[PDB]
Protein backbone atom coordinates (compact mmCIF):
# COMPACT_ATOMS: atom_id res chain seq x y z
CA UNK A 1 0.00 0.00 0.00
CA UNK A 2 2.64 2.27 0.99
CA UNK A 3 4.80 1.31 -2.00
CA UNK A 4 3.93 0.34 -5.38
CA UNK A 5 0.49 1.43 -5.45
CA UNK A 6 0.87 4.68 -3.71
CA UNK A 7 3.45 5.51 -6.24
CA UNK A 8 0.74 4.08 -9.16
CA UNK A 9 -1.77 6.27 -7.59
CA UNK A 10 -0.01 9.45 -7.47
CA UNK A 11 1.21 9.19 -11.32
CA UNK A 12 -3.17 8.39 -11.99
CA UNK A 13 -4.33 11.17 -9.66
CA UNK A 14 -2.14 13.92 -12.06
CA UNK A 15 -3.58 13.05 -15.01
CA UNK A 16 -6.88 12.76 -14.07
CA UNK A 17 -9.45 15.48 -14.59
CA UNK A 18 -9.35 18.60 -12.66
CA UNK A 19 -12.55 19.09 -12.37
CA UNK A 20 -15.89 16.61 -13.73
CA UNK A 21 -18.83 17.13 -12.63
CA UNK A 22 -21.40 14.59 -13.54
CA UNK A 23 -24.07 15.77 -16.44
CA UNK A 24 -27.30 16.15 -16.61
CA UNK A 25 -29.87 13.78 -17.95
CA UNK A 26 -31.20 15.74 -20.93
CA UNK A 27 -27.96 14.97 -22.80
CA UNK A 28 -27.94 11.48 -23.05
CA UNK A 29 -26.45 8.47 -22.27
CA UNK A 30 -24.74 8.17 -25.52
CA UNK A 31 -23.47 11.83 -24.79
CA UNK A 32 -22.65 11.30 -21.27
CA UNK A 33 -20.90 8.24 -22.16
CA UNK A 34 -18.56 10.12 -25.31
CA UNK A 35 -18.25 12.82 -22.82
CA UNK A 36 -16.82 10.15 -19.82
CA UNK A 37 -14.50 8.43 -22.73
CA UNK A 38 -12.90 12.26 -23.92
CA UNK A 39 -12.48 13.54 -20.18
CA UNK A 40 -11.37 9.69 -19.53
CA UNK A 41 -9.37 8.91 -22.56
CA UNK A 42 -5.93 9.39 -21.41
CA UNK A 43 -6.39 6.76 -18.01
CA UNK A 44 -7.67 4.38 -21.03
CA UNK A 45 -4.58 4.62 -22.95
CA UNK A 46 -2.45 3.80 -19.90
CA UNK A 47 -1.22 0.60 -20.16
CA UNK A 48 0.78 -0.29 -17.16
CA UNK A 49 -2.94 0.03 -15.26
CA UNK A 50 -4.28 -3.18 -16.04
CA UNK A 51 -0.88 -5.18 -15.34
CA UNK A 52 1.00 -3.79 -12.60
CA UNK A 53 -1.82 -1.96 -10.24
CA UNK A 54 -4.58 -4.42 -11.23
CA UNK A 55 -2.13 -6.99 -10.14
CA UNK A 56 -1.71 -5.39 -6.61
CA UNK A 57 -4.72 -4.40 -5.97
CA UNK A 58 -5.44 -8.09 -6.90
CA UNK A 59 -2.68 -9.06 -4.30
CA UNK A 60 -4.37 -7.14 -1.33
CA UNK A 61 -7.49 -8.72 -2.21
CA UNK A 62 -6.59 -11.99 -1.66
CA UNK A 63 -4.37 -11.61 1.39
CA UNK A 64 -7.37 -10.09 3.10
CA UNK A 65 -9.41 -12.83 1.69
CA UNK A 66 -7.64 -15.37 2.71
CA UNK A 67 -7.45 -13.48 5.70
CA UNK A 68 -11.65 -13.89 6.24
CA UNK A 69 -11.98 -17.51 5.25
CA UNK A 70 -8.77 -18.87 7.68
CA UNK A 71 -10.94 -17.52 10.26
CA UNK A 72 -14.26 -18.59 9.65
CA UNK A 73 -12.65 -22.67 9.42
CA UNK A 74 -10.83 -21.73 12.35
CA UNK A 75 -14.08 -20.90 14.04
CA UNK A 76 -15.63 -24.39 12.71
CA UNK A 77 -12.63 -26.30 14.53
CA UNK A 78 -13.35 -24.33 17.46
CA UNK A 79 -17.11 -25.52 17.47
CA UNK B 1 -37.56 33.66 -12.74
CA UNK B 2 -35.53 30.61 -14.41
CA UNK B 3 -33.52 31.25 -17.33
CA UNK B 4 -31.70 28.88 -19.95
CA UNK B 5 -28.78 30.62 -21.29
CA UNK B 6 -26.76 28.57 -23.77
CA UNK B 7 -22.85 30.44 -24.43
CA UNK B 8 -21.73 29.18 -27.96
CA UNK B 9 -19.15 30.13 -30.18
CA UNK B 10 -15.52 29.13 -32.43
CA UNK B 11 -12.85 27.09 -29.84
CA UNK B 12 -10.25 29.12 -27.92
CA UNK B 13 -12.26 31.94 -27.50
CA UNK B 14 -12.75 32.46 -24.16
CA UNK B 15 -16.82 30.97 -23.07
CA UNK B 16 -15.80 28.71 -20.35
CA UNK B 17 -13.23 31.41 -18.74
CA UNK B 18 -15.87 33.99 -19.16
CA UNK B 19 -18.43 31.67 -17.71
CA UNK B 20 -15.83 30.79 -14.50
CA UNK B 21 -14.67 34.39 -14.15
CA UNK B 22 -18.13 35.53 -14.16
CA UNK B 23 -19.36 32.51 -11.51
CA UNK B 24 -16.32 32.99 -9.41
CA UNK B 25 -14.31 36.37 -10.19
CA UNK B 26 -11.52 33.59 -10.84
CA UNK B 27 -9.43 33.27 -14.46
CA UNK B 28 -6.61 30.50 -15.53
CA UNK B 29 -4.44 30.14 -17.87
CA UNK B 30 -4.15 26.84 -19.44
CA UNK B 31 -6.79 25.88 -22.27
CA UNK B 32 -8.78 22.79 -21.97
CA UNK B 33 -11.48 22.11 -24.44
CA UNK B 34 -14.87 21.40 -22.47
CA UNK B 35 -17.74 19.54 -24.09
CA UNK B 36 -20.72 19.86 -21.16
CA UNK B 37 -20.73 22.64 -18.66
CA UNK B 38 -23.21 23.72 -16.60
CA UNK B 39 -23.03 26.96 -14.26
CA UNK B 40 -25.78 28.52 -12.16
CA UNK B 41 -25.72 31.99 -11.06
CA UNK B 42 -28.46 34.10 -9.47
CA UNK B 43 -28.93 37.93 -9.67
CA UNK B 44 -30.96 40.83 -8.97
CA UNK B 45 -32.32 42.31 -12.17
CA UNK B 46 -34.62 45.14 -11.71
CA UNK B 47 -35.58 44.47 -7.95
CA UNK B 48 -36.73 40.78 -9.33
CA UNK B 49 -34.79 37.68 -8.50
CA UNK B 50 -33.52 35.33 -11.25
CA UNK B 51 -31.67 32.16 -11.93
CA UNK B 52 -29.33 31.59 -15.06
CA UNK B 53 -28.68 28.60 -16.66
CA UNK B 54 -25.42 28.81 -18.27
CA UNK B 55 -24.87 25.99 -21.07
CA UNK B 56 -21.04 25.79 -22.05
CA UNK B 57 -20.82 24.52 -26.18
CA UNK B 58 -18.04 23.02 -27.36
CA UNK B 59 -16.30 24.95 -30.07
CA UNK B 60 -14.31 22.19 -31.90
CA UNK B 61 -15.53 21.13 -35.46
CA UNK B 62 -15.70 17.31 -34.31
CA UNK B 63 -18.83 17.90 -31.52
CA UNK B 64 -21.02 19.16 -33.94
CA UNK B 65 -23.34 16.66 -33.75
CA UNK B 66 -23.28 17.14 -30.21
CA UNK B 67 -23.84 20.29 -29.97
CA UNK B 68 -27.57 20.86 -30.52
CA UNK B 69 -28.81 18.83 -27.77
CA UNK B 70 -28.61 22.04 -25.64
CA UNK B 71 -30.54 24.06 -27.96
CA UNK B 72 -34.32 22.83 -27.20
CA UNK B 73 -35.87 25.18 -25.14
CA UNK B 74 -32.95 27.75 -24.61
CA UNK B 75 -34.18 31.58 -24.20
CA UNK B 76 -31.04 33.57 -24.96
CA UNK B 77 -28.62 32.94 -27.06
CA UNK B 78 -24.66 34.07 -26.30
CA UNK B 79 -22.23 33.98 -29.43
CA UNK B 80 -18.80 34.89 -27.98
CA UNK B 81 -16.10 35.84 -31.00
CA UNK B 82 -12.06 36.40 -29.90
CA UNK B 83 -11.39 40.59 -30.82
CA UNK B 84 -7.77 39.44 -31.54
CA UNK B 85 -9.19 36.06 -34.30
CA UNK B 86 -10.75 37.57 -37.94
CA UNK B 87 -11.03 33.96 -37.81
CA UNK B 88 -13.91 33.53 -35.34
CA UNK B 89 -15.39 36.79 -36.49
CA UNK B 90 -15.64 35.21 -39.83
CA UNK B 91 -16.66 31.96 -38.59
CA UNK B 92 -19.28 33.82 -36.39
CA UNK B 93 -21.65 34.65 -39.81
CA UNK B 94 -20.25 31.51 -41.13
CA UNK B 95 -21.39 29.35 -39.30
CA UNK B 96 -23.30 29.81 -35.50
CA UNK B 97 -25.91 32.24 -37.07
CA UNK B 98 -27.68 30.18 -39.67
CA UNK B 99 -26.83 27.31 -37.16
CA UNK B 100 -28.73 29.23 -34.11
CA UNK B 101 -31.77 30.20 -36.94
CA UNK B 102 -31.98 26.75 -38.13
CA UNK B 103 -32.33 25.07 -34.62
CA UNK B 104 -33.74 28.23 -33.36
CA UNK B 105 -35.38 31.10 -35.67
CA UNK B 106 -37.06 32.94 -32.90
CA UNK B 107 -34.59 33.14 -29.95
CA UNK B 108 -32.46 36.44 -29.46
CA UNK B 109 -29.13 36.59 -29.72
CA UNK B 110 -26.70 38.90 -27.85
CA UNK B 111 -23.12 39.26 -29.38
CA UNK B 112 -20.22 39.03 -27.25
CA UNK B 113 -16.51 40.01 -27.94
CA UNK B 114 -13.90 38.83 -25.90
CA UNK B 115 -10.21 39.54 -25.37
CA UNK B 116 -10.37 43.11 -24.74
CA UNK B 117 -7.59 43.25 -22.58
CA UNK B 118 -5.34 41.86 -25.49
CA UNK B 119 -7.01 44.51 -28.39
CA UNK B 120 -4.04 47.26 -27.25
CA UNK B 121 -1.16 44.85 -25.68
CA UNK B 122 2.07 44.93 -27.68
CA UNK B 123 3.12 41.52 -28.17
CA UNK B 124 -0.16 40.33 -29.59
CA UNK B 125 -0.76 43.04 -32.09
CA UNK B 126 2.34 42.66 -33.73
CA UNK B 127 2.32 38.82 -33.64
CA UNK B 128 -0.94 39.69 -35.48
CA UNK B 129 0.62 42.17 -37.63
CA UNK B 130 2.90 39.16 -38.59
CA UNK B 131 -0.02 37.45 -40.98
CA UNK B 132 -1.38 40.92 -41.90
CA UNK B 133 -4.38 40.55 -39.94
CA UNK B 134 -5.61 43.43 -37.55
CA UNK B 135 -7.36 43.30 -33.86
CA UNK B 136 -11.40 43.79 -34.53
CA UNK B 137 -12.58 47.23 -33.19
CA UNK B 138 -15.82 48.62 -32.38
CA UNK B 139 -17.97 50.01 -35.94
CA UNK B 140 -16.81 46.26 -37.35
CA UNK B 141 -18.69 44.56 -34.37
CA UNK B 142 -21.96 46.77 -34.24
CA UNK B 143 -21.96 46.21 -38.45
CA UNK B 144 -21.67 42.41 -37.62
CA UNK B 145 -24.43 42.53 -34.99
CA UNK B 146 -26.47 44.61 -37.09
CA UNK B 147 -26.41 42.20 -40.00
CA UNK B 148 -27.14 39.22 -38.16
CA UNK B 149 -29.94 40.94 -35.88
CA UNK B 150 -28.24 40.85 -32.55
CA UNK B 151 -30.23 43.18 -30.62
CA UNK B 152 -26.94 44.28 -28.37
CA UNK B 153 -23.29 44.08 -28.73
CA UNK B 154 -20.82 44.27 -26.08
CA UNK B 155 -16.90 43.52 -24.90
CA UNK B 156 -15.65 42.15 -21.93
CA UNK B 157 -12.23 40.47 -20.77
CA UNK B 158 -12.14 37.84 -18.30
CA UNK B 159 -9.21 38.56 -16.61
CA UNK B 160 -9.81 42.21 -15.99
CA UNK B 161 -13.34 41.37 -15.37
CA UNK B 162 -13.82 45.25 -17.48
CA UNK B 163 -17.86 45.20 -18.53
CA UNK B 164 -18.24 41.17 -17.10
CA UNK B 165 -21.44 41.84 -15.12
CA UNK B 166 -22.99 44.05 -17.98
CA UNK B 167 -23.23 40.97 -20.61
CA UNK B 168 -25.42 38.95 -18.56
CA UNK B 169 -27.01 42.00 -17.55
CA UNK B 170 -28.81 43.02 -20.93
CA UNK B 171 -29.21 38.96 -21.84
CA UNK B 172 -31.81 38.79 -18.96
CA UNK B 173 -33.43 42.01 -20.02
CA UNK B 174 -33.96 40.64 -23.67
CA UNK B 175 -35.78 38.08 -22.10
CA UNK B 176 -38.34 39.66 -19.54
CA UNK B 177 -39.10 41.96 -22.17
CA UNK C 1 -8.12 -1.07 11.42
CA UNK C 2 -4.32 -2.00 11.11
CA UNK C 3 -4.94 -1.57 7.32
CA UNK C 4 -6.82 1.34 7.76
CA UNK C 5 -4.09 3.03 10.13
CA UNK C 6 -1.63 1.93 7.22
CA UNK C 7 -3.29 4.59 5.41
CA UNK C 8 -1.70 7.72 6.18
CA UNK C 9 -0.59 9.79 2.71
CA UNK C 10 -2.72 13.12 2.24
CA UNK C 11 -3.27 11.92 -1.48
CA UNK C 12 -5.81 9.22 -0.11
CA UNK C 13 -8.40 11.92 1.02
CA UNK C 14 -6.53 15.10 -0.88
CA UNK C 15 -6.80 18.76 1.01
CA UNK C 16 -10.41 20.11 2.87
CA UNK C 17 -12.92 21.32 0.62
CA UNK C 18 -13.91 24.73 -0.38
CA UNK C 19 -17.31 24.58 -0.07
CA UNK C 20 -16.40 23.07 3.51
CA UNK C 21 -18.50 20.23 3.62
CA UNK C 22 -17.47 17.71 0.71
CA UNK C 23 -15.78 17.59 -2.57
CA UNK C 24 -18.49 17.50 -5.62
CA UNK C 25 -16.25 18.46 -8.47
CA UNK C 26 -12.48 18.01 -7.65
CA UNK C 27 -10.94 14.70 -8.12
CA UNK C 28 -8.42 15.06 -5.17
CA UNK C 29 -9.70 11.91 -3.42
CA UNK C 30 -9.22 8.40 -4.32
CA UNK C 31 -12.93 7.18 -4.74
CA UNK C 32 -13.05 9.29 -7.94
CA UNK C 33 -9.91 7.20 -9.10
CA UNK C 34 -11.56 4.12 -8.47
CA UNK C 35 -14.60 5.31 -10.45
CA UNK C 36 -12.18 5.72 -13.45
CA UNK C 37 -10.93 2.13 -13.15
CA UNK C 38 -14.07 0.74 -12.91
CA UNK C 39 -14.79 3.06 -16.02
CA UNK C 40 -11.89 1.68 -18.21
CA UNK C 41 -12.14 -1.93 -16.95
CA UNK C 42 -16.13 -2.28 -17.72
CA UNK C 43 -15.59 -1.77 -21.40
CA UNK C 44 -16.21 -4.62 -23.58
CA UNK C 45 -12.68 -6.06 -24.20
CA UNK C 46 -12.54 -7.71 -27.83
CA UNK C 47 -12.74 -11.85 -28.10
CA UNK C 48 -8.97 -12.54 -28.62
CA UNK C 49 -7.71 -10.72 -25.10
CA UNK C 50 -8.59 -11.76 -21.55
CA UNK C 51 -11.02 -9.89 -19.29
CA UNK C 52 -10.85 -8.50 -15.57
CA UNK C 53 -12.76 -10.93 -14.47
CA UNK C 54 -10.52 -13.99 -15.89
CA UNK C 55 -7.43 -12.61 -14.56
CA UNK C 56 -7.86 -10.72 -11.28
CA UNK C 57 -11.41 -12.04 -10.55
CA UNK C 58 -13.23 -10.39 -7.69
CA UNK C 59 -9.83 -9.91 -5.42
CA UNK C 60 -9.45 -6.73 -7.39
CA UNK C 61 -12.98 -5.43 -6.31
CA UNK C 62 -12.55 -6.39 -2.71
CA UNK C 63 -9.25 -4.52 -2.39
CA UNK C 64 -10.96 -1.37 -4.16
CA UNK C 65 -14.13 -1.85 -1.37
CA UNK C 66 -11.97 -2.25 1.39
CA UNK C 67 -10.01 0.67 0.43
CA UNK C 68 -12.83 3.20 -0.34
CA UNK C 69 -14.23 1.59 3.25
CA UNK C 70 -11.38 2.56 5.40
CA UNK C 71 -11.24 5.86 3.76
CA UNK C 72 -14.88 6.75 4.70
CA UNK C 73 -15.76 7.21 1.34
CA UNK C 74 -18.88 4.44 0.98
CA UNK C 75 -21.18 6.97 0.89
CA UNK C 76 -19.49 9.57 -1.56
CA UNK C 77 -18.12 7.11 -4.15
CA UNK C 78 -22.07 5.50 -4.13
CA UNK C 79 -23.31 9.08 -4.45
CA UNK C 80 -20.51 10.14 -6.80
CA UNK C 81 -19.76 7.84 -10.13
CA UNK C 82 -19.87 7.74 -13.51
CA UNK C 83 -20.61 4.28 -14.04
CA UNK C 84 -23.48 4.57 -12.13
CA UNK C 85 -24.52 8.14 -13.04
CA UNK C 86 -24.34 6.69 -16.70
CA UNK C 87 -26.32 3.32 -16.30
CA UNK C 88 -29.08 5.50 -14.49
CA UNK C 89 -29.63 7.71 -17.40
CA UNK C 90 -29.45 4.67 -19.84
CA UNK C 91 -32.17 2.97 -17.50
CA UNK C 92 -34.33 6.33 -17.58
CA UNK C 93 -34.18 7.03 -21.06
CA UNK C 94 -33.12 3.35 -22.85
CA UNK C 95 -30.82 4.04 -26.18
CA UNK C 96 -28.38 1.61 -27.64
CA UNK C 97 -25.45 2.68 -29.74
CA UNK C 98 -22.08 1.77 -30.53
CA UNK C 99 -20.54 4.90 -29.54
CA UNK C 100 -16.65 4.93 -30.46
CA UNK C 101 -16.44 1.11 -30.56
CA UNK C 102 -18.52 0.73 -27.29
CA UNK C 103 -21.84 -0.68 -27.17
CA UNK C 104 -23.72 0.83 -24.55
CA UNK C 105 -26.21 -2.11 -23.23
CA UNK C 106 -23.52 -4.39 -22.86
CA UNK C 107 -21.71 -1.97 -20.89
CA UNK C 108 -24.42 -1.03 -18.21
CA UNK C 109 -25.24 -4.39 -18.02
CA UNK C 110 -21.30 -5.14 -17.11
CA UNK C 111 -22.03 -1.90 -14.59
CA UNK C 112 -24.90 -3.50 -12.88
CA UNK C 113 -23.33 -6.95 -12.35
CA UNK C 114 -20.32 -5.16 -11.00
CA UNK C 115 -22.13 -2.27 -8.77
CA UNK C 116 -24.12 -5.48 -7.36
CA UNK C 117 -20.98 -7.19 -6.38
CA UNK C 118 -19.40 -4.41 -5.19
CA UNK C 119 -22.72 -3.10 -2.91
CA UNK C 120 -22.70 -6.69 -1.53
CA UNK C 121 -18.33 -6.45 -0.81
CA UNK C 122 -19.25 -2.76 1.31
CA UNK C 123 -22.21 -4.14 3.36
CA UNK C 124 -19.93 -6.97 4.05
CA UNK C 125 -17.12 -4.51 4.99
CA UNK C 126 -19.34 -2.29 6.78
CA UNK C 127 -21.15 -4.76 8.93
CA UNK C 128 -17.53 -5.83 10.25
CA UNK C 129 -16.21 -2.64 11.00
CA UNK C 130 -19.24 -1.74 13.02
CA UNK C 131 -20.60 15.30 14.55
CA UNK C 132 -19.56 18.60 13.01
CA UNK C 133 -22.73 21.40 13.04
CA UNK C 134 -22.67 24.12 11.17
CA UNK C 135 -23.24 27.65 12.03
CA UNK C 136 -26.58 29.92 10.92
CA UNK C 137 -26.71 33.23 8.57
CA UNK C 138 -26.12 36.25 10.64
CA UNK C 139 -27.97 39.29 9.99
CA UNK C 140 -25.87 42.37 8.55
CA UNK D 1 -83.95 2.61 10.74
CA UNK D 2 -81.61 3.27 13.69
CA UNK D 3 -83.16 6.75 14.69
CA UNK D 4 -86.77 5.78 13.78
CA UNK D 5 -86.41 2.73 16.07
CA UNK D 6 -84.51 4.64 18.85
CA UNK D 7 -87.43 6.82 18.56
CA UNK D 8 -90.27 4.66 18.80
CA UNK D 9 -88.76 2.86 21.90
CA UNK D 10 -87.84 6.32 24.13
CA UNK D 11 -91.81 7.33 23.46
CA UNK D 12 -92.75 3.60 23.76
CA UNK D 13 -90.87 3.75 27.59
CA UNK D 14 -91.38 7.24 28.37
CA UNK D 15 -94.72 8.53 26.13
CA UNK D 16 -93.07 11.07 24.36
CA UNK D 17 -90.36 11.60 21.83
CA UNK D 18 -86.90 12.39 22.07
CA UNK D 19 -86.23 16.26 22.51
CA UNK D 20 -83.65 16.38 19.51
CA UNK D 21 -85.26 13.69 17.28
CA UNK D 22 -87.17 16.26 15.03
CA UNK D 23 -84.38 18.41 14.31
CA UNK D 24 -81.94 15.25 13.55
CA UNK D 25 -84.91 13.89 11.32
CA UNK D 26 -84.93 16.73 9.28
CA UNK D 27 -81.82 17.48 8.91
CA UNK D 28 -81.70 13.27 7.52
CA UNK D 29 -84.96 14.00 5.22
CA UNK D 30 -83.15 17.03 4.30
CA UNK D 31 -79.65 15.70 3.57
CA UNK D 32 -80.29 13.27 0.23
CA UNK D 33 -77.93 14.93 -2.09
CA UNK D 34 -76.09 16.70 0.37
CA UNK D 35 -73.85 18.31 -2.64
CA UNK D 36 -76.48 19.03 -4.31
CA UNK D 37 -78.14 20.78 -1.04
CA UNK D 38 -74.93 22.83 -0.22
CA UNK D 39 -74.51 24.63 -3.60
CA UNK D 40 -78.01 26.56 -2.75
CA UNK D 41 -76.84 26.85 1.01
CA UNK D 42 -73.16 28.22 0.64
CA UNK D 43 -74.27 31.40 -1.70
CA UNK D 44 -74.13 33.66 1.11
CA UNK D 45 -70.68 31.97 2.19
CA UNK D 46 -69.85 32.29 -1.58
CA UNK D 47 -67.62 35.58 -1.66
CA UNK D 48 -65.23 34.16 1.22
CA UNK D 49 -64.77 30.78 -0.49
CA UNK D 50 -63.93 32.11 -3.41
CA UNK D 51 -61.20 34.70 -2.22
CA UNK D 52 -59.56 31.87 -0.12
CA UNK D 53 -59.75 29.28 -3.00
CA UNK D 54 -58.13 32.00 -5.70
CA UNK D 55 -54.96 32.85 -3.06
CA UNK D 56 -54.11 28.99 -4.03
CA UNK D 57 -53.03 30.44 -8.08
CA UNK D 58 -49.81 30.96 -6.54
CA UNK D 59 -48.79 27.22 -4.69
CA UNK D 60 -50.60 24.68 -6.64
CA UNK D 61 -50.09 24.91 -10.34
CA UNK D 62 -46.51 25.33 -9.63
CA UNK D 63 -46.91 22.26 -7.35
CA UNK D 64 -48.46 20.05 -10.06
CA UNK D 65 -45.44 20.03 -12.42
CA UNK D 66 -44.48 16.83 -14.32
CA UNK D 67 -41.60 14.75 -13.47
CA UNK D 68 -39.56 16.56 -16.62
CA UNK D 69 -39.82 20.20 -14.76
CA UNK D 70 -38.56 18.46 -11.87
CA UNK D 71 -35.73 17.06 -13.52
CA UNK D 72 -35.17 20.04 -15.74
CA UNK D 73 -34.77 22.06 -11.88
CA UNK D 74 -32.94 19.18 -10.01
CA UNK D 75 -35.13 19.38 -7.28
CA UNK D 76 -34.04 17.95 -4.07
CA UNK D 77 -30.67 18.02 -5.29
CA UNK D 78 -28.16 19.20 -2.46
CA UNK D 79 -25.15 18.11 -4.83
CA UNK D 80 -26.46 20.76 -7.79
CA UNK D 81 -25.13 23.76 -6.53
CA UNK D 82 -21.86 22.78 -4.14
CA UNK D 83 -20.83 26.16 -3.67
CA UNK D 84 -24.44 27.36 -2.15
CA UNK D 85 -24.52 23.75 0.36
CA UNK D 86 -24.09 25.90 3.31
CA UNK D 87 -26.97 28.43 2.32
CA UNK D 88 -29.97 27.30 4.16
CA UNK D 89 -32.66 26.77 1.85
CA UNK D 90 -35.89 29.41 2.61
CA UNK D 91 -38.74 30.26 0.86
CA UNK D 92 -41.04 33.17 1.47
CA UNK D 93 -43.94 30.85 2.45
CA UNK D 94 -42.45 27.97 4.05
CA UNK D 95 -45.53 26.01 5.05
CA UNK D 96 -46.84 26.39 1.12
CA UNK D 97 -43.49 24.11 0.10
CA UNK D 98 -44.57 20.74 1.95
CA UNK D 99 -48.39 21.45 1.95
CA UNK D 100 -50.35 18.06 0.96
CA UNK D 101 -51.66 17.91 -2.54
CA UNK D 102 -54.05 16.20 -1.96
CA UNK D 103 -55.36 18.64 0.78
N1 LIG E 1 -5.22 37.17 -21.39
C1 LIG E 1 -6.45 36.68 -21.56
N2 LIG E 1 -6.62 35.39 -21.84
C2 LIG E 1 -7.93 35.07 -21.98
C3 LIG E 1 -9.03 35.90 -21.87
N3 LIG E 1 -10.20 35.19 -22.09
C4 LIG E 1 -9.79 33.97 -22.32
N4 LIG E 1 -8.43 33.83 -22.27
C5 LIG E 1 -7.68 32.60 -22.51
O1 LIG E 1 -8.00 32.13 -23.80
C6 LIG E 1 -7.86 30.69 -23.85
C7 LIG E 1 -9.08 30.09 -24.49
O2 LIG E 1 -10.26 30.43 -23.72
P1 LIG E 1 -11.26 29.28 -23.21
O3 LIG E 1 -12.51 29.90 -22.71
O4 LIG E 1 -10.56 28.37 -22.27
O5 LIG E 1 -11.65 28.50 -24.56
P2 LIG E 1 -13.13 27.95 -24.77
O6 LIG E 1 -13.97 29.12 -25.06
O7 LIG E 1 -13.43 27.09 -23.60
O8 LIG E 1 -13.12 27.06 -26.10
P3 LIG E 1 -13.71 25.60 -26.43
O9 LIG E 1 -13.41 24.86 -25.20
O10 LIG E 1 -13.00 25.05 -27.63
O11 LIG E 1 -15.17 25.71 -26.67
C8 LIG E 1 -7.56 30.26 -22.40
O12 LIG E 1 -6.17 30.04 -22.22
C9 LIG E 1 -8.04 31.45 -21.58
O13 LIG E 1 -7.37 31.56 -20.34
C10 LIG E 1 -8.84 37.27 -21.57
O14 LIG E 1 -9.69 38.16 -21.44
N5 LIG E 1 -7.48 37.57 -21.43
MG1 LIG F 1 -15.42 25.50 -24.20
Amino acid sequence: LQGTILQYVKTLMEVMPKICRLPRHEYGSPGILEFFHHQLKDIVEYAELKTVCFQNLREVGNAILFCLLIEQSLSLEEV
Amino acid sequence: QAIKCVVVGDGAVGKTCLLISYTTNAFSGEYIPTVFDNYSANVMVDGKPVNLGLWDTAGLEDYDRLRPLSYPQTDVFLICFSLVSPASFENVRAKWYPEVRHHCPNTPIILVGTKLDLRDDKDTIEKLKEKKLTPITYPQGLAMAKEIGAVKYLECSALTQRGLKTVFDEAIRAVLC
Amino acid sequence: TRIRSFLDDPIWRGPLPSNGVMHVDECVEFHRLWSAMQFVYCIPVGTHEFTVEQCFGDGLHWAGCMIIVLLGQQRRFAVLDFCYHLLKVQKHDGKDEIIKNVPLKKMVERIRKFQILNDEIITILDKYLKVRCFQPPIHQ
Amino acid sequence: AIIGLYNYAHEMTHGASDREYPRLGQMIVDYENPLKKMMEEFVPHSKSLSDALISLQMVYPRRNLSADQWRNAQLLSLISAPSTMLNPAQSDTMPCEYLSLDA
